[PDB]
């Protein structure tokens, strides 16, 4: 960000089209790109689409709800933001938002299976339509969000179809494609720390005994945003993850204890210790009755399964951006739900994390 | 008989608020419930000891009290 992004005011594509940047780096400035950002209305669009459109690149936002597309387009300047409303089952929608894009960026992902899509049709099947649609209308570069623990053979349905969403885009899209692989992003909203900020957590124990390498999402957000105006990034694999390791159930109490939550915890429901089967029979039952997306069987699998850092792929300081941890970031981002206020400041994070480990 | 509309609405909240304390409170009143129901004895019984322990008339005291008249009685007529 600072004052401008690019590196130089003419940068040239895969494609040939010389793209030459106007104006000081403001709104009202560009870039001369078009930036085709896929589910560009989650959580982690809303950052991937509010950096390239505050520096002038035309980001081209296909959706399917229609209420939600609205808050991207203050962001951006008149014209810098559009909007395609498409369906991964609608082909011809999805070559609306490539014709004209010079940077195409899959985000879509989900954990939870719906009575219209399985795991494996979204990581797999939208990904691979995506990644080969953009190839045939000379798209210059893409770049692919995948697991932070891709793996083709795992017994996890999550990170056994995000892994094969990482061949099948290189079957399709081919060499130029790009894979970067998120560790738990956690900013306002984020979908890592809203399951540890619920009070009503049943099978808290089991779910929290998971292991994770947080980063802010921030620097994930400006981390696509690198490679974007980025040429010599193709074909790589990247895996972004956070210095200091820290677990949900450090998380949990942690979380907890800065909230200031005697016989509360005991009550409300802090802790619920229920059986496996129950945990099991529980997600199943919700799956046919729920209407919106529950805790999932898969994620009884993931909380056995600890966060694995792949050494063949590269980390934030390739693209010479260090990676802040979160000490620094983890109190503002639960301030919301929080005499005299108490910051906890970094270095006193350790003084509340020392308070959690002893007993 | 405000409470009769009010008990539909607090009960409730009793366990939305505080589902495991609930989960006691009004199981435990189940049991009593039940106990009566089902003529346990346990409640007549922690009753019984009290009475005992604290000097009280029991109930076994005065059928005690009416043997020994009746016995009394009968032996007089002889
Ligand atoms: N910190 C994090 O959030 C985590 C990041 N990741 C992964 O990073 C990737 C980014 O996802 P994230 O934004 O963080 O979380 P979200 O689940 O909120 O992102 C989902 C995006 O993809 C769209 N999507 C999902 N399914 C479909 C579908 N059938 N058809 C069309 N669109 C669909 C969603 O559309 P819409 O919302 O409009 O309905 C939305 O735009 C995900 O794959 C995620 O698993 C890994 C672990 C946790
Ligand atoms: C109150 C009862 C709620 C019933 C929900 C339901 O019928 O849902 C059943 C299924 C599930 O689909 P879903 O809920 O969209 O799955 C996504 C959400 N998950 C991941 C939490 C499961 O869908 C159907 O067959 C819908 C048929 C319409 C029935 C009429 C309503």
């Amino acid at each position: 960000v600072s004052t401008f992004p690019l590196k130089s005011d003419i940068n040239i594509t895969k494609s040939g089209k010389t793209l030459l940047s106007v104006g000081q780096g403001g709104r009202s400035s560009r870039t001369g790109f078009t930036a085709t950002v896929f589910g560009g209305t989650g959580f982690l669009g809303r950052v991937v689409v509010s950096k390239l459109a505050k520096h002038g690149t035309n980001v081209v936002v296909p959706f399917r709800n229609d209420r939600a597309r609205r808050q991207l387009k203050v962001n951006g300047d008149l014209g810098v933001v559009n909007f395609v409303e498409f369906d991964i089952r609608n082909l011809k929608s999805i070559e609306d938002s490539v014709k004209y894009s010079d940077i195409v960026i899959n985000l879509i992902g989900t954990e939870h299976f719906s009575k219209n899509f399985s795991i494996e049709d979204v990581n797999i099947g939208a990904a691979e339509r995506i990644a080969k649609a953009a190839k045939e209308a000379g798209v210059s570069r893409l770049i692919h969000v995948s697991s932070y623990n891709a793996n083709p053979s795992s017994s996890s349905d999550f990170y056994a179809t995000k892994g094969i969403g990482e061949q099948v885009v290189r079957d399709n899209f081919g060499p130029d494609a790009t894979i970067v692989r998120p560790a738990p992003m956690y900013f306002r909203n984020s979908p890592f720390l809203n399951e540890l900020l619920q009070i009503k957590a049943l099978g808290g124990n089991v779910i929290f005994k998971k292991e994770v390498y947080p980063v802010h999402a921030l620097q994930v957000g400006e981390a696509i945003e690198r490679i974007a105006f980025d040429d010599a990034t193709a074909g790589q694999t990247y895996e972004l993850f956070g210095k200091e390791r820290y677990s949900k159930k450090e998380l949990r109490e942690m979380i907890k204890h800065i909230i200031h939550i005697g016989y509360y915890p005991y009550s409300a429901g802090f802790y619920l210790p229920a059986p496996e089967p129950f945990l099991y029979a529980f997600a199943l039952i919700r799956q046919y009755i729920s209407s919106q997306p529950r805790f999932n069987v898969d994620q009884l699998k993931r909380s056995h399964i600890n966060q694995e850092i792949d050494q063949s792929a590269k980390t934030f300081t390739d693209l010479g951006m260090v990676p802040d941890e979160l000490s620094e970031y983890l109190y503002r981002y639960v301030k919301p739900h929080i005499q005299n206020r108490t910051v906890y400041s970094k270095e006193d994070i350790e003084k509340l994390r020392d308070y959690v480990n002893t007993p | 008989p405000y409470l009769v509309a009010f008990r539909p609405a607090v009960l409730v909240f009793f366990f939305i608020r505080q589902p495991i304390g609930a989960g006691l409170l009004a199981g435990g009143f189940l049991f009593w419930q039940a106990d009566r129901h089902f003529n346990f004895g346990i409640r007549d019984n922690i009753h019984n000891f009290k009475q005992t322990i604290l000097g009280f008339p029991t109930q076994a005291s005065k059928w005690e009290t009416f043997k020994q008249v009746d016995a009394q009685k009968r032996a007089q007529l002889v």
